[PDB]
């Protein structure tokens, strides 16, 4: 299954994918009071000082960190076609 | 002070033609050396080797033939090696034939 | 930051690498385009990085930021 | 039929190569006009030996030596790992017989220039990662098939590839650019603390008063240069790209213009070669006079200007580069005299 | 010090900038395609010989976008309007010497890849017409960032 | 300052995002599809081949559609005429811009066809043509969308 | 005290005198390179020793450089408006008459070109009259300079 050329193909893509993914997540975590200009407020978190900022980058990271894995449990089963194969 | 062209230079190549067999196997061995034609204004057919020519055209339409015939029968061909098998014989046409 | 510490360890590295390096390189087959990589890597790089720093000497005109980015550093910073 | 195949063509190659030859008109030899290499004439004349013992006749082969008005071919060794760029080369054809090969230097300078415009640091990374593999499939690529010629015209390149990359993980280093963005490798250098405490301005805030412009004038704003590459406070800064047109453009300028004399100064060692002090006296003198009168003296201009003048003489000192543009006016302005030093018009 | 009607003028340089780029772009891609497409049915061994005007004629677009970015990054009404009338100027002019470019290299690629079949040997020799256009659209780049320094 | 009829740029700015753009994509569904059914009758192997350059006009029809729709979530009275002709420029950039880009990919794409009526080597290089020009489509779409996000 | 917006002339002056150089300027491309493109097969030795208006358009390149230059130059913001009418009546007097160059060369060189390969005789006798149509456009740039400023 998985169009073996097009299975290979998506291996490359994926892997890619999941190495993408992982580094931007570990970007996102760091969240060295950089990223401010991607968090979706308006005078909610600009007050009190810095509160409930880095939470959002740390669960933009964990969701890339999903995304990495659903793409990892796909190339994990293209390894299971290249061993069928 | 960067590479330049190498050093090449002409050259007055005396040989019979007895020998001239072997000589030119060995020079294509060597791939080395750059002929010419020395008879440029001489037509094919006057040089006295073209049915030889002629010949192997001969054979190379065999040859081919039969590689389509192992194509048609689907066949894989071995590639072992042997690259440099390169001699300069006589009787092989009687065993092309 | 230092005006020429980070400069001078630098410039110690890529002449290190430009007058000693290639002397320790074996003379092989490829002797002169291996000095010559390696020579002219070194000057190109440190061209590009001396030019690099030498921009950023007497800041002149003023740079701007948003009033949050303003109470965030002084948050952060 | 592969052997067959070998053994007939190669046959067919030697009997062509005897029809080109010379036959006397009652002499049995053939006399040849031919080229030889002399650095490896041992190995002919081995060779030569070879064939006689192949079929031992005694025929000397008797291969003597000269030089006429003839025009000989032209070789330069090349290997694995600067092939395609002697193919990038001679992509614009072959120059005259003994001129000098400027290949090594293209093969520095492509990867360097095309860098330097390419600043990326990870698609660097990715187009390297795509020449290591190719390099590590090296044999199996040869042995497979290249159905696809894009792969054919990427795979005669590798090692192009490969250098051309790192170059541009190298120049992304510098440009602080990895995916568009800056690292805080070290501290924002700026380190802005009186903003609004002693930065002789009130809490006019949130509402109105968003961007707000510092002054060098109060020190405290500039925790000097930053130490490597591009200054990361810029990646949340829009003026940005006013420094940069200021900065980038003097760079590609000065690159361009060390880059093109040496590519001028190679024309003399041709020369000392063909001993042609003809073309040198006449010719390379005035021409590398010309160019320096061109082009040091804004050299020398932008280096000072990098380095000279402090923010507490901006709005009377030199524009960024126009300066340079008011010297051809041929008459000099007397308002605004901002000069470089005393006497320097 | 700076009224309404301020900077109609450098957004029309901008669009205009941006939309001759593209012109002379799309001009010079439809010429070099055709001739490109009409050609390579001789020479299919030559077919990514014969693509040098294709990247080229990018440039084109390039040199309108850089300039439109640029007028866009430095535009606003509330400018002393000294600089608007400046990027209307440089944007249309800009964008202008592109499309004279693009048509010259389009018509040029043209006749040079059809003299490609018969003689394969002047490679640079065409190539050579093609880059002294591309720096003709480089020398209009120049003089749009002249203006954009005022 | 702020006379009445403030959103009336931007309408009209919206109303040339779609107009010149359609244009250009009709005329591209116009011309490939004519090569591409006389292709049919000569090669019918190839029908289902020749797709993705037809509905490239499609996708310049998209543009259009994304910038007026833009236009349309950014109108608004309370500007004192500077962002509404700001979206007035950028629509006509648009417009004129991806009609230049329809009519080249046009050529092209029936070029390309009438190249491909016997040699099947050129269909990839021809689309690889066709899908630069759609590249430089995209740069003066993001200078548009630069002036949207305004 | 100035008319306001006494910057508005010399700036478009400069402009319109860039567009109508690389008009000129490459419409000389457009009609050598091709004719070159054209005479490639017959005399295949004479190829790059007939390429002469590939570097000669930039004469006229030049030119409108160094107008654009000298006006920008020769700029301020609150002109007083005698120096900045007289920029966009020079520049657009002197981009017209490059344009005008660039019409002749290219035509007389298309001519001429053809007329070289069977007989190539009469190169240097068909500079006379190229170089001679190069200084015919020399003389716009004398005129550009004589009320550059005044």
């Amino acid at each position: 299954c998985c169009g073996p050329k097009l299975a290979a193909c998506g291996i490359v893509l994926s892997a890619w994918g999941v190495i993408m993914l992982i580094m931007l997540g570990i970007f996102f975590n760091v969240h060295s009071a950089v990223l401010i200009e991607d968090v979706p407020f308006t005078e909610k978190d600009f007050e009190n000082g810095p509160q409930n900022i880095y939470n959002l980058y740390e669960q933009v990271s964990y969701n890339c960190f999903i995304a990495a894995g659903l793409y990892l449990l796909l190339g994990g089963f293209s390894f299971c076609q290249v061993r069928l194969n | 002070e960067l590479f330049r062209s190498e050093e090449m230079t002409l050259a007055q190549l005396f040989l019979q033609s007895e020998a001239a067999y072997c000589c030119v196997s060995e020079l294509g061995e060597l791939g080395k050396v750059q002929f010419r034609d020395l008879n440029p204004d001489v037509n094919v057919f006057q040089r006295k080797f073209v049915n030889e020519v002629r010949r192997c055209e001969e054979m190379d339409r065999k040859l081919r033939f039969v590689e389509k015939e192992i194509r048609k029968a689907n066949i894989p061909i071995m590639d072992t090696g042997e690259n440099p098998e390169v001699p300069f014989p006589r009787d092989m046409i009687d065993l092309e034939a | 930051h230092s005006f020429a510490l980070p400069v001078i360890i630098f410039t110690t590295f890529w002449g290190l690498i430009g007058i000693a390096g290639p002397w320790f390189v074996p003379k092989g087959p490829n002797r002169g385009v291996i000095i010559t990589m390696l020579v002219a890597t070194a000057v190109c790089c440190y061209l590009f990085w001396l030019i690099a720093i030498l921009a950023q000497l007497n800041p002149l005109f003023g740079p701007q930021l948003k009033n949050e980015t303003i109470w965030y550093v002084r948050f952060l910073w | 039929i592969r052997v067959w195949f070998i053994k007939v063509r190669k046959m067919k190659a030697i009997y062509h190569t005897l029809n080109l030859c010379n036959i006397d008109v009652t002499q049995k030899c053939l006399i040849a006009e031919v080229w030889c290499p002399v650095t490896d004439l041992d190995s002919i004349q081995f060779a030569l030996r070879r064939g006689t013992e192949h079929s031992g006749s005694t025929v000397p082969s008797i291969l003597n030596r000269m030089q006429t008005n003839q025009t000989p071919p032209t070789y330069n060794k090349t290997n694995k790992f600067t092939h395609g760029f002697q193919n990038i080369v001679d992509a614009y054809g072959i120059g005259t017989y003994r001129e000098i090969n400027p290949a090594p230097y293209t093969v520095i300078t492509f990867p360097f220039l095309f860098a330097v415009m390419f600043g990326d640091f990870g698609h660097g990374i990715l187009m390297t990662l795509f020449a290591v593999w190719m390099v590590l499939r090296e044999s199996r690529i040869l042995s497979q098939k290249h159905e696809n010629e894009m792969f054919s015209m990427v795979f005669s390149g590798r090692y192009i590839i490969l250098l051309m990359g790192l170059f541009s993980i190298y120049t992304g280093l510098i440009y602080n650019d990895c995916f568009s963005k800056s690292l805080n490798i070290f501290g924002s250098s700026w380190s802005v603390r009186p903003m609004f405490t002693q930065g002789n301005w009130t809490e006019e805030t949130l509402l109105g008063s968003s961007v707000l412009q510092l002054n060098p004038a109060i020190p405290g704003v500039f925790g000097g240069p930053y130490p490597f590459g591009i200054d990361p406070i810029w990646n949340i800064a829009t003026n940005k790209l006013t420094f940069l047109n200021s900065f980038k453009m003097k760079m590609s300028v000065i690159l361009g213009i060390i880059h093109m004399l040496f590519g001028v100064s190679l024309s003399l060692f041709n020369h000392i070669y063909f001993k042609k002090p003809l073309n040198i006296y006449f010719g390379f003198i005035p021409e590398i006079i010309f160019m320096s009168s061109l082009f040091g003296y804004l050299v020398i201009l932008i280096f000072y200007k990098w380095t000279a003048y402090d923010a507490h003489s901006s709005r009377n000192a030199p524009s960024l580069l126009i300066h340079f543009i008011n010297m051809f006016l041929f008459s000099y302005p007397e308002s605004g005299n901002a000069m470089l030093y005393s006497g320097q018009k | 010090n700076n009224p309404e009607y301020s900077s109609f003028f450098g957004v029309m340089g901008a669009s205009s900038a941006m939309v001759f780029s593209a012109m002379g772009a799309a001009y010079g891609t439809a010429k070099s395609g055709t001739g490109i497409a009409a050609m390579s049915v001789m020479r299919p061994e030559l077919i990514m010989k014969s693509i040098i005007p294709v990247v080229m004629a990018g440039i084109i677009a390039i040199y309108g976008l850089v300039v439109a970015v640029l007028i866009a990054n430095s535009l606003t009404d509330g400018i002393t309007l000294y600089r608007s009338f400046l990027q209307l100027g440089a944007g249309l002019s800009v964008g202008l010497s592109g499309l004279a470019a693009g048509f010259a290299i389009g018509i040029v690629g043209d006749a040079g890849v059809r003299g490609t079949a018969q003689q394969p040997r002047l490679f640079v020799g065409m190539i050579l017409i093609l880059i002294f256009a591309e720096v003709l659209g480089l020398y209009g780049l120049i003089v749009a960032l002249i203006l954009s320094t005022k």
